[PDB]
């Protein structure tokens, strides 16, 4: 209500929402007010705070949880369609024979994908394009990717514009920006975050980029 | 001279092209047969054809499609035809419809693929009987527009 303002313009030392405000009106810290709870037994509704829950939504979002809110409704004139088993694919798209796709996939336009490569439960970016004899699970793809031929991926996050090489290889929780290359034949262990800057984590965009590194 | 048996008109439009089938070939042998004679008289026309048909008709072992093809065609031209002052128009309301006729026949295994290709879907079987250039189109006018699909094919005897 419109006393909020007027009432934390008061009351400065409220910070946050609900370690501070909420806390404030039960010890009566405020003047005598009342909060309430309009607890909704239908519907969906959460908000992206955490890379636990990003990945989460992602899953209930592809999951029709949030209908009509889903690709297959394209809001901004995207040319998606649902798919069996939830799997999502754009128009101007190219599959390679004996390429297949598992459930819980979703794929932008203008995007390839090479023979004998294998895609599952993965969202991937428009204008993409993946190598051949590869496998992806459970992985988060974003626009103008490329991927080398016979590479390993999974449950990590590719940031916008990444160029993988050949023969590489990436294990769960890693995390790239936009960029970065990582040269041929190499791996990227678990949580190993990086960057394309040179601000705290330990990243740069050259080929290789771990046990070969640029910028160091 | 004049006309020849338009037979060998017809058999040459298979050798001249062998991607068209029987029917779209007496049709394209007709018109020249409209095309080279002077009748005078609609009677002299229509008593050609008809024995042009029936030639052809008695040709080929009486083929479904062939003597489908002709007698649709005959009723086209005679259809909206009349004569009105001159006579020339006669002729020329012939074999102008009469090659209308055509263009809008050879463009016929166009369309079916344009309209059959979506029926086969990404995945899917195919069974078909036999060959049949209708078949053929839509099929690959289906890789062309690169879907993924397999088909079985009937050994057909005989």
């Amino acid at each position: 209500s419109n006393d909020v303002p007027a009432l934390f313009t008061e009351n400065f030392d409220y910070q946050d929402i609900r370690k501070d405000f909420v806390y404030g009106v039960l010890t009566s810290d405020l003047l005598g007010k009342k909060i309430h709870c309009h607890v909704a037994k239908e519907n969906y509704a959460a908000r992206v705070r955490s890379l636990q829950t990003y990945d989460a939504i992602s899953k209930d979002v592809l999951s029709r949880w949030v209908y009509p809110f889903v690709p297959d409704s394209n809001l901004l004139n995207q040319t998606f369609s649902y798919q069996r088993h939830q799997i999502y694919k754009e128009e101007d798209v190219v599959l390679a024979r004996s390429c297949i796709i598992k459930a819980r996939t979703l794929i932008g336009a203008y995007t390839k994908v090479g023979d004998a490569s294998v895609v599952a439960n993965t969202i991937i970016g428009r204008n993409c394009t993946i190598g051949s004899n590869c496998s992806i699970d459970s992985a988060f793809l974003w626009e103008d990717v490329v991927i080398g031929d016979n590479c390993r991926i999974g449950k990590a996050i590719l940031a916008n514009s990444v160029k993988i090489g050949n023969n590489c290889s990436i294990e769960d929780g890693a995390i790239v920006a936009a960029g970065v290359v990582i040269g041929d034949n190499t791996i990227i262990e678990k949580n190993k975050r990086l960057t394309t800057f040179e601000s705290h984590s330990q990243g740069t965009l050259n080929d290789p980029s771990l046990v070969g590194i640029g910028g160091r | 001279q004049g006309e020849f048996d338009i037979v060998q008109v017809y058999k040459k439009f298979l050798q001249d092209d062998p991607e068209i089938t029987m029917p779209v070939a007496a049709i394209e042998a007709l018109v020249q047969l409209l095309s080279r004679s002077q009748a005078k008289t609609i009677s002299e026309f229509m008593d050609i054809l008809q024995n042009g048909s029936n030639t052809l008709k008695e040709g080929v072992q009486n083929n479904i499609s062939l003597s489908a093809g002709c007698d649709i065609f005959q009723r086209f031209v005679t259809r909206s035809l009349h004569d009105v002052g001159d006579f020339e128009q006669c002729k020329r309301h012939l074999v102008e419809n009469g090659k209308l006729f055509i263009q809008r026949a050879r463009a016929c295994r166009q369309r079916i693929a344009h309209l059959g290709y979506p029926l086969i879907r990404d995945g899917s079987v195919i069974l078909t009987h036999g060959f049949s250039r209708g078949v053929a189109a839509v099929l690959l006018a289906a890789a062309k527009r690169h879907v993924r699909f397999k088909v079985f094919v009937t050994e057909s005897r005989p």
